[PDB]
Parts: C-alpha cells; sequence; structure tokens
C-alpha cells in the first residue's frame, strides 16, 4: 500500500 | 550475472559494488518501494538487459547508492530519476535484504539459504 514499481 | 551461490549456499548479505555499462539504454531492472525511508528494492531483472549481463544484482537487493548518491532513504520517483539519469556508467552499491523485499510480494517468504520463495 503506497507501493510503487518502475522500470529503469 | 551468472549464478554464483548455488543450491543452499548462503547468499552474501554484505554490501557489494556493481558497475553497469549501459550507454544510452535502460538498466533492465525494476525497483519497488513504499514511503520514503523504507528502502528501494530490485523486484525484477530483465533477461538479457544490461543489469543481467554487465551486473551482479538479484531480486531482493536494496539499492544503497547510485554513483555515490545515497538512496537508502529515497522516495521512489527520485530513486528512479537518479537511476535513469546516472549516465552511461552506473555504479550501484547493493545489499541483499530478502526479508524486507518479501513483504511486497504475495505468498512470499525467505528460506534457510536466504532465497525468496513464492508459494
Amino acid at each position: 500500500k503506497n507501493y510503487k514499481q518502475t522500470s529503469v | 550475472g551468472s549464478p554464483e551461490f548455488l543450491g543452499e549456499e548462503d547468499i552474501p548479505r554484505e554490501p557489494r559494488r556493481i558497475v553497469i555499462h549501459r550507454g544510452s539504454t535502460g538498466l533492465g531492472f525494476n525497483i519497488v518501494g513504499t514511503e520514503d525511508g523504507e528502502g528501494i528494492f530490485i523486484s525484477f531483472i530483465l533477461a538479457g538487459g544490461p543489469a543481467d549481463l554487465s551486473g551482479e544484482l538479484r531480486k531482493g537487493d536494496q539499492i544503497l547508492s547510485v554513483n555515490g548518491v545515497d538512496l537508502r532513504n529515497a522516495s521512489h520517483e527520485q530513486a528512479a530519476i537518479a537511476l535513469k539519469n546516472a549516465g552511461q556508467t552506473v555504479t550501484i552499491i547493493a545489499q541483499y535484504k530478502p526479508e524486507e523485499y518479501s513483504r511486497f510480494e504475495a505468498n512470499s517468504r525467505v528460506d534457510s539459504s536466504g532465497r525468496i520463495v513464492t508459494d
């Protein structure tokens, strides 16, 4: 929760 | 990188230095986080991407710093910016933190060798 994921 | 710690050999938990040379392409991994301050973790490494080839990183690694910039307490967006703008040569200090990582992924836990298992 308030979790975020991003490709770099 | 290629597999190194095999079977039930413990995965090293000290910090490591990884240098990736990626030119002007993506690093080839994903990061996850929550608030600022709880950590930025590698959730996924793309097969054949620069991190897979040029680096020695794994799911469950916390990214401690990028090119000397401390990310231990970074916000997610600023960590992503730091990584994307790090330049062609990217020096990561990483540390394996599977217990912390395992809290993100459903039905996941850490086994006796330190490996992240998903049921």
